[PDB]
């Protein structure tokens, strides 16, 4: 299909900004970064799938028409915050919405992809609650709904 | 894994918003510096009060309009909480019944 | 709030000088410049909103009371130079504030408000920015704060 | 005429406070517009149900 | 709208400066009433105390030209015609002819509404040039007032 | 029954009003006007009863003690506009709630107290009463609301 013109312009500025050489090419790491930074939720498996499709296109770099096609692919996806909130509620051992934050960091390092120590600590002090003290992941779900 | 996806999305969105805020600050402050040095270059002998003298009556008129608009906004606010109280009472009574 | 008489003389001087003739009514294009004459930064969105509000009077004519509204509306928001330093250094991945002049030029070209590369080069010469060496953030911050 | 000029300067000073008051009144006006709309919608839905 | 011409505001400023011997611009309650009437439109005693409270909001009851601006702006919305006032004086006359004694007018202005000072009564009696025994139209004085 | 200070202040203000001489002894004819303009809703028969009480007191002139006593006996009266609306409806021949101003004048004046024609016109005036057309009952509702 065809996207909104304002959306196309926003994709253009994102492409220009995340490109550091100014040529108009995006690497796999920059591809994952822009997928995560557009707003939609990219799956790690789906991130590798998109990388593989780019490799099928070739050259290991993203041109603007390819960028628009992958924008169409990305908008074809949808994100639901109620489902991730329910998954978080199941994730908590108590299930009341309050869970130990240090245990959270340890599990997301173990289960799922290992979050980097920088990302882990950034999450820690953005949560604004002590690691030993109970934290509410529902607050994180709400701040995802806000964006 | 879904938690991982959400965390990556949030991280990258926050970085993105920080980048736009930083870029806006940088461009606006660059424009501020360039206009400031333009003004410094444009420094000349002195001023003329007679220009301010004519504009004083315009400031008089705008002040008049200021108190006016204050008054109409106050009256609108009066009608506003009147309607607010009416709706609150009517709907509260209906809901209780 | 309350402001000194010397600054009042400064605005009167600015209004006198920005008037190429003596009749007054400096063009609205110089409008924003007049506001930047005060060492304050009105954003382009705020600039166009202010222009739209002025257009009710129309004719592209500015007046001293309208300039007083200009400065008060800008005074509604206040910013510090440390936030500008943080904004400059958060774009850099290293975080030391050292970025290549090509990176800064690309940042300028990627702006929503299009900035001429001629002005970027002029600022580079003003700050003696080196293209090959990463420019220290404090190097430009010195006259950022000097303003 | 010196008092005349001094009072003109004070008048020029006074404008900003008036403008600030106008802006704050506008903010309150829009805020309670929003409050009115939200309350009306909630009350209508509750009464219907 | 109805933006005031430079001459009018300049003359009002001259009168304000003339009345205040100090020249500092400070306005007292008596000065408030003086300038209030110098504006020339109808002033209200309840409005007088309201604006006195507004001045007290600043404190010390001492204020300058911006208070004068506030009062003139608040009074601009008020519009009155002397013909309307003179036709509304008919309700004063029970007979309705308009030829009435000044004694009853004195009694009313002393007792009705806000009490008026005795010196004010004597001033009005002297200025009206109307004999108490003779029933004389109040409109004769309303005309010379309409001159202002 | 003793009222508040403001009540007696308003009462004495009206007292000074209708006292064209300021003597303090007001005849019955002007006392009736005082009573009606003060806020009461007195029946003409009740007015004449008050006149008989005054005559028993003597001189046919009112004093402020007697005035306050008959206040104390008179504030107890209160009327609802629904009863007056029903009275107008039963006055209406068609019963649809609309009676002609000429018909209303004739019905009110032929029986009851012979109210003068000038005050009937004053009824027609100041209330947007259509002389030939039928009188709106909402006009009468507003007139009694203003009392």
């Amino acid at each position: 299909d065809q996207l909104t013109e304002e959306q196309i312009a926003e994709f253009k500025e994102a492409f220009s900004l995340f490109d550091k050489d100014g040529d108009g090419t995006i690497t796999t790491k920059q591809l994952g970064t822009v997928m995560r930074s557009l707003g939609q939720n990219p799956t790690e498996a789906e991130l590798q799938d998109m990388i593989n499709e780019v490799d099928a296109d070739g050259n290991g770099t993203i041109d603007f028409p390819q960028f628009l096609t992958m924008m169409a692919r990305k908008m074809k996806d949808t994100d639901s915050e109620e489902e991730i909130r329910e998954a978080f509620r199941v994730f908590d051992k108590d299930g009341n919405g309050y869970i130990s934050a240090a245990q959270l960091r340890h599990v997301m390092t173990n289960l799922g992809e290992k979050l980097t120590d920088e990302e882990v600590d950034e999450m820690i002090r953005e949560a604004d609650i002590d690691g030993d003290g109970q934290v509410n992941y529902e607050q994180f779900v709400q701040m995802m709904t806000a964006k | 894994v879904i938690i991982q996806k959400r965390v990556r999305g949030w991280l990258a969105r926050t970085h993105y918003k920080r980048t736009m805020k930083a870029i806006v600050y940088l461009q606006c402050c660059f424009r501020r510096m360039m206009a400031k040095r333009e003004l410094k270059k444009l420094k000349i002998e002195a001023r003329s009060v007679e220009r301010y003298k004519k504009l004083h009556i315009g400031m008089e008129n705008k002040i008049m309009q200021l108190q006016r608009k204050v008054d109409e906004q106050n009256k609108d606010y009066k009608c506003l909480m009147e309607k607010l109280t009416n709706l609150e009472g009517v709907y509260n009574s209906e809901t209780e019944k």
